[PDB]
C-alpha cells in the first residue's frame, strides 16, 4: 500500500496545498486586459449580430463555387 | 473651421504610388487581380476580391472587448464570462452538502474538507481513475465542488484538467454551463446551452480512453457542445478610390495568436496590442499607416428584408518580421 | 508488462536504438548499469519515499530533442516540485521561470564536433549519441570527463534564438554528470615531474639561447587568462601562471593546438597547473618570447610532490582606464546585438571589443559572471552616465553560473543586426565611447526608418562588398 | 512629390515636412528622378512663419495675453541639394 498510499497522498497534497484551508481569501494575479476591463465595467461593450458576419449560407455556397 | 479643412486635407490618401512595403500577406489567391475600391462598390454582392488598403481606423478600440465566444453548430456569438459571473456561480457551492454515494466508486474516488474561517465553507474534492486505478498527476482528471475560480485555477495548474461539479443526486453535475465545463490551466471551455443536453460523469465511460481527456471528447462525453474562441473586429479600409468596412473573424490565424489564451496570458496582450497600435500607430497621420494587403470576401445580410451588403476578411496574416 | 516492466522494457528498446554505441553489437551489459544509476540518483535524496523507480519520466535522444522541443525547458531529475519551484524563485525571485520538464538525458560528452573542414575543436563541447550531435555549456569542467558516457541529472534546454537560422540550439549543464560506469580512476604521476617556475622560466623566455638541458614544462597559478582569438585559421588563447597570486613573478604561455582549445573552459585563475612538452615561440614584434604546447602537451593539476622545481580635463579630453577584476550578475539588457549589458543595474558592460560571438547565447538576466582585468571607463560621455565596464582581449569573461530565467520573447527590432556592429569594432575601429553613440544612432535611424521603408534585416546587414548597408552610409560622413 | 499639393515632401514613418530643395544656387530642382532616394542633410534651415489675428488697443495693451484670438503656424524646411546626402533606398530581399 506504501505506493498506492503515496501516490494518492501526492494528490491529495497538491489539493490541500491548493486549497484554502483556512483564513481569509487572497486576490490572484491580474493581466492587463482583465484588469482594464474590471477597470471599465459599465461601458456600452462592443458586439456584432452573427447574421453580418456571414450567416447567409447561400451566399458562402455560391461563394465557393466561384474559382 | 480653416485649419480644420487644412488638417482635413493633409488627411487625405495617396493612391498607391508609394515607396513602403506591406505590412500584411495573403496566404492564398495570390494570383487575383487587384480591384480597386471602388470598382468593388459598383458591383453586387457576393463575390472574392483583393485589395491593398491601410485602416483609416478599427473598433473596439479597446482591445479587451475584442475576443468573442463562438457556437459552430448555431453559430451564435456570445460574450466572456466576467470574474464576478464566475464567482456567483461558485458561490452558490461553498455551502453544499457532500454525499456518501457520490464519494468513492469504480470511476471516482474523494476526498473531503471544511474550510476555516470563510464562513463554515464546505469543499469535497474526487479524482477520476484510469482503468479503476488512479493516474499520474499528468493525467490526472479531477473533480471539485465548493472551490472558487481562484483555486480551481490554480489546481488546474497542477492536475491535468480539472471539472467543476455539485451533488446530483445520481451522480456529479456540472454546477452550471455558464461555467467553464473544462477549465485546463490558461484555457477555459465552455458549452452553448442551447445545442448542449449535458450528461454526468458517469458517461465518462463512453470515452475511447480515460487518459488524454481531449476536451472535445470529455464534452461529448458530458453532452456538451463547445464554444470556440475567436477575435471580432471591425476594419474601416481606405484606398483613396473609396471607403470600406469590413470585419474580421479569425482564430489563431490572422494576428497569430491564441485567441483561446490570449485573455489570460499577458505577453499575448502585449503582443496584439502592438499590432493593432503598429497598423494604427497613435495620433500621427494616415500619410505615414503602412499598406495592408489583404483578401476580402462580400455578401448579402438581408436582416433588413434585403442588401445590407458586408465584407469580411479571409486567408491574410502579419507578415513575418513586421510583428 | 507490468507498469514497472514496461518501462523497463521501453528504457531498454530506447537504449539499443539510440545509446548503443555502433562500434559493437548491442551489449546488453549496458542496460543494467544506467538502469542502476537512474534509479541511485532517483533514490539519493530520500525525497521519493515511494517508486523505486521513476516512472514517470521519459528518456530523450539528441536528435528527438531537437525535433521535439522549440521551448526553453528544465529537466531537473531528483528534487520535488516544491525544491524545483523554491529554486526557481531563489535568486529573482519573481523571475520567469524555466518550465519544468521529465526527460531523461543520456550521451557521450567530448570536444569532437561534427564538421570536418579542419578538426574543428574550436573549444566547443558537444553531447553525442547514435542520433545526433548537440553542443552544450558546462562550468567547471574537468577533462577527465571528456569521452566518457554520462547521465545528465540537471540541465536546461534552450532551443535556437529565433534570429538564427543555423538553428543550433544548445544544452547548459547545471551540475556535473554522473557516469554511467564505474570511475575509471587512473594513475597520476608518482615521480615529481622537472618543470622550469616562472622566475627562470622568464629568463630563459629572454635568453632563448640558452633552452638546453633544462626540461621544457612549467608549473604555477593561473593568474591571468586572455579570450580566445580566431584568425583566418589560427584559433588560440593565451594565459598565465604565476609563482603566487597576489605576485609579481609570472610567465605567460600560448596554446595553439586544436585539440587543446577545450583547455579554455578547464582552466580556471587561481588554481595551479602543470604544463608539459612545450617549445618556445617566436612572434613577430615580441622581443621577450613566450612558451607554446606541443601536441604531446600535456595539462595537469598540479600536487607539489609531482613536481621538481628547476631554478637557474575638457582641456585635453585624452583620459586613461583603470584595470580591475569585477565579479557579477547582469540584471537586464541594455543592447543585445551589441553587447551592452547591466551588471548589477548599477554598472553598464560592453563586450563588444572581445569576440563576443559565443557569450550571446548564454547572457541573459540572473547570469553571474567574474571577470578579470577588465578596463573600467566612468565618464565615458555620450550622455551614458552608467561607468561602462568594457573587456578587452587580454581580459576574460568567466560564467560562474547560468541563468534560472527563461529568454525574453524575440523582437524583431531587437535583434538583429549583430554582424553590422561586429564590423563596426573590428574593421572600422571605432573607440567605445563613439561606438556607444554609434549603437543609440542606428536605434534612431530603426525607429524613423524600419520596418516599412524597410525591414531590420535588410537595414543593419554587413556592408559588404556585393552590396553596402544604409546603417553603415548614413552614419559614415559623421564617422569620417 | 505629394499628388494632392503638387509640392515636394520629406517623409518617414513619424509623418511629413514640407521641404523647398534647391538644385544649386539661382537654379531650381529640375530632375524628376530624386523620387524617393533618402536624402540627408545637416546643414539647413527651418522656417516657421506666423499667422496671428490680434486685436490689441494701443501699445500699452502689448503687455496683455486675452488679445490674441487666434494663431497659425507654417513650419517647413529648405535647403541645397549639394549640401544633401543623396542614398537609393535598396529593393526588398529574402
Ligand atoms: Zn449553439
Amino acid at each position: 500500500m506504501r505506493e498506492d498510499q503515496e501516490h494518492q497522498g501526492a494528490l491529495v497534497c497538491l489539493a490541500e496545498s491548493c486549497l484554502t484551508l483556512e483564513g481569509p481569501c487572497t486576490a490572484p494575479p491580474v493581466t492587463h486586459w482583465a484588469a482594464s476591463r474590471c477597470k471599465a465595467t459599465g461601458e456600452a461593450v462592443y458586439t456584432v449580430p452573427s447574421s453580418m458576419l456571414c450567416i447567409s449560407e447561400n451566399d458562402q455556397l455560391i461563394l465557393s463555387s466561384l474559382g | 473651421p480653416s485649419s480644420g479643412s487644412e488638417s482635413d486635407l493633409v488627411s487625405l490618401y495617396e493612391v498607391e504610388r508609394c515607396q513602403q512595403l506591406s505590412a500584411t500577406i495573403l496566404t492564398d489567391h495570390q494570383y487575383l487581380e487587384r480591384t480597386p475600391l471602388c470598382a468593388i462598390l459598383k458591383q453586387k454582392a457576393p463575390q472574392q476580391y483583393r485589395i491593398r488598403a491601410k485602416l483609416r481606423s478599427y473598433k473596439p478600440r479597446r482591445l479587451f472587448q475584442s475576443v468573442k465566444l463562438h457556437c459552430p453548430k448555431c453559430h451564435l456569438l456570445q460574450e466572456v464570462p466576467h470574474e464576478g459571473d464566475l464567482d456567483i456561480i461558485f458561490q452558490d457551492g461553498a455551502t453544499k452538502t457532500p454525499d456518501v454515494k457520490l464519494q468513492n466508486t469504480s470511476l471516482y474516488d474523494s476526498k473531503i474538507w471544511t474550510t476555516k474561517n470563510q464562513k463554515g465553507r464546505k469543499v469535497a474534492v474526487h479524482f477520476v481513475k484510469n482503468n479503476g486505478i488512479l493516474p499520474l498527476s499528468n493525467e490526472c482528471l479531477l473533480l471539485i465542488e465548493g472551490g472558487t475560480l481562484s483555486e480551481i485555477c490554480k489546481l488546474s495548474n497542477k492536475f491535468n484538467s480539472v471539472i467543476p461539479v455539485r451533488s446530483g443526486h445520481e451522480d456529479l453535475e456540472l454546477l452550471d454551463l455558464s461555467a467553464p465545463f473544462l477549465i485546463q490551466g490558461t484555457i477555459h471551455h465552455y458549452g452553448c446551452k442551447q445545442c448542449s443536453s449535458l450528461r454526468s460523469i458517469q458517461n465518462l465511460n463512453s470515452l475511447v480512453d480515460k487518459t488524454s481527456w481531449i476536451p472535445s471528447s470529455v464534452a461529448e462525453a458530458l453532452g456538451i457542445v463547445p464554444l470556440q474562441y475567436v477575435f471580432v473586429m471591425t476594419f474601416t479600409l481606405d484606398d483613396g478610390t473609396g471607403v470600406l468596412e469590413a470585419y474580421l473573424m479569425d482564430s489563431d490565424k490572422f494576428f497569430q495568436i491564441p485567441a483561446s489564451e490570449v485573455l489570460m496570458d499577458d505577453d499575448l496582450q502585449k503582443s496584439v496590442d502592438m499590432i493593432m497600435d503598429m497598423f494604427c500607430p497613435p495620433g500621427i497621420k494616415i500619410d505615414a499607416y503602412p499598406w495592408l494587403e489583404c483578401f476580402i470576401k462580400s455578401y448579402n445580410v438581408t436582416n433588413g428584408t434585403d442588401n445590407q451588403i458586408c465584407y469580411q476578411i479571409f486567408d491574410t496574416t502579419v507578415a513575418e518580421d513586421v510583428i | 508488462p507490468s507498469s514497472e516492466q514496461a518501462w523497463l522494457e521501453d528504457a531498454q528498446v530506447f537504449i539499443q536504438k539510440t545509446l548503443c554505441p555502433a562500434v559493437k553489437e548491442p551489449n546488453v551489459q549496458l542496460t543494467p548499469l544506467v538502469i542502476d544509476c537512474v534509479k541511485t540518483v532517483w533514490l539519493s535524496q530520500g525525497r521519493n519515499q515511494g517508486s523505486t523507480l521513476p516512472l514517470s519520466y521519459s528518456f530523450v535522444s539528441v536528435q528527438d530533442l531537437k525535433t521535439h522541443q522549440r521551448l526553453p525547458c528544465c529537466s531537473h531529475l531528483s528534487w520535488s516540485s516544491s525544491a524545483y519551484q523554491a529554486w526557481a524563485q531563489e535568486a529573482g525571485p519573481n523571475g520567469n521561470p524555466l518550465p519544468r520538464e521529465q526527460l531523461l538525458l543520456l550521451g557521450t560528452l567530448t570536444d569532437l564536433s561534427a564538421d570536418l573542414e579542419q578538426e574543428c575543436r574550436n573549444g566547443s563541447l558537444y553531447v553525442r549519441d547514435n542520433t545526433g550531435v548537440l553542443s552544450c555549456e558546462l562550468i567547471d569542467l574537468d577533462l577527465s570527463w571528456l569521452g566518457h558516457l554520462f547521465l545528465f541529472p540537471r540541465w536546461s534546454y534552450l532551443p535556437p534564438a529565433r534570429w538564427n537560422s543555423s538553428g543550433e540550439g544548445h544544452l547548459e549543464l547545471w551540475d556535473a554528470p554522473v557516469p554511467v560506469f564505474p570511475l575509471t580512476i587512473s594513475p597520476g604521476p608518482v615521480t615529481p615531474i622537472p618543470v622550469l617556475y616562472p622566475e627562470s622560466a622568464s629568463c630563459l623566455l629572454r635568453l632563448r639561447n640558452k633552452l638546453r638541458g633544462v626540461q621544457r614544462n612549467l608549473a604555477g597559478s593561473l593568474v591571468r587568462l586572455s579570450a580566445l582569438v580566431k584568425s583566418k585559421q589560427k584559433a588560440y588563447f593565451i594565459l598565465s601562471l604565476g609563482r603566487s597570486h597576489p605576485a609579481v613573478t609570472h610567465v605567460s604561455i600560448i596554446v595553439q593546438v586544436p585539440a587543446q582549445l577545450v583547455w579554455h573552459r578547464a582552466l580556471r585563475p587561481g588554481t595551479a597547473y602543470v604544463l608539459t612538452e612545450l617549445r618556445v615561440s617566436k612572434i613577430r614584434g615580441q622581443r621577450q618570447h613566450v612558451w607554446m604546447t606541443s601536441q604531446s602537451s600535456r595539462l595537469l593539476l598540479l600536487k607539489p610532490e609531482c613536481v621538481q622545481e628547476l631554478e637557474l580635463d575638457p582641456e585635453s579630453l585624452v583620459r586613461y582606464s583603470r584595470l580591475l577584476s569585477y565579479s557579477g550578475a547582469v540584471t537586464g539588457v541594455l543592447n543585445e546585438p551589441a553587447g551592452l549589458y547591466e551588471l548589477d543595474g548599477q554598472l553598464g558592460l560592453c563586450l563588444a571589443y572581445q569576440q563576443f560571438r559565443g557569450l550571446r547565447r548564454v547572457m541573459r538576466p540572473g547570469v553571474c559572471l567574474q571577470l578579470q582585468d577588465v578596463h573600467l571607463l566612468q565618464s565615458v560621455g555620450g550622455g551614458t552616465r552608467r561607468p561602462v565596464l568594457a573587456p578587452c582581449l587580454r581580459g576574460a569573461v568567466l560564467l560562474q553560473s547560468f541563468s534560472r530565467q527563461k529568454p525574453g520573447a524575440h523582437s524583431s527590432r531587437q535583434a538583429y543586426g549583430a554582424s553590422l556592429y561586429e564590423q563596426l569594432v573590428w574593421e572600422r575601429q571605432l573607440g567605445l565611447p563613439l561606438y556607444l553613440w554609434a549603437t543609440k544612432a542606428l536605434e534612431e535611424l530603426a525607429c524613423k526608418l524600419c520596418p516599412h521603408v524597410l525591414r531590420h534585416h535588410q537595414f543593419l546587414q554587413h556592408s559588404s562588398p556585393g552590396s553596402p548597408s544604409l546603417g553603415l552610409q548614413l552614419l559614415a560622413p559623421t564617422l569620417d | 512629390a505629394s499628388s494632392h499639393k503638387g509640392c515636394l515632401q520629406l517623409r518617414d514613418q513619424s509623418g511629413s515636412l514640407p521641404c523647398l530643395l534647391l538644385a544649386k544656387h539661382s537654379q531650381p530642382l529640375s530632375d524628376p528622378r530624386l523620387i524617393g532616394c533618402l536624402v540627408r542633410a545637416e546643414r539647413f534651415q527651418l522656417i516657421v512663419e506666423r499667422d496671428v489675428r490680434s486685436s490689441f488697443p494701443s501699445w500699452k495693451e502689448l503687455s496683455m495675453p486675452g488679445f490674441i484670438q487666434k494663431q497659425q503656424a507654417r513650419v517647413y524646411v529648405q535647403f541645397f541639394l549639394a549640401d544633401a546626402l543623396i542614398l537609393p533606398v535598396p529593393r526588398p530581399c529574402l
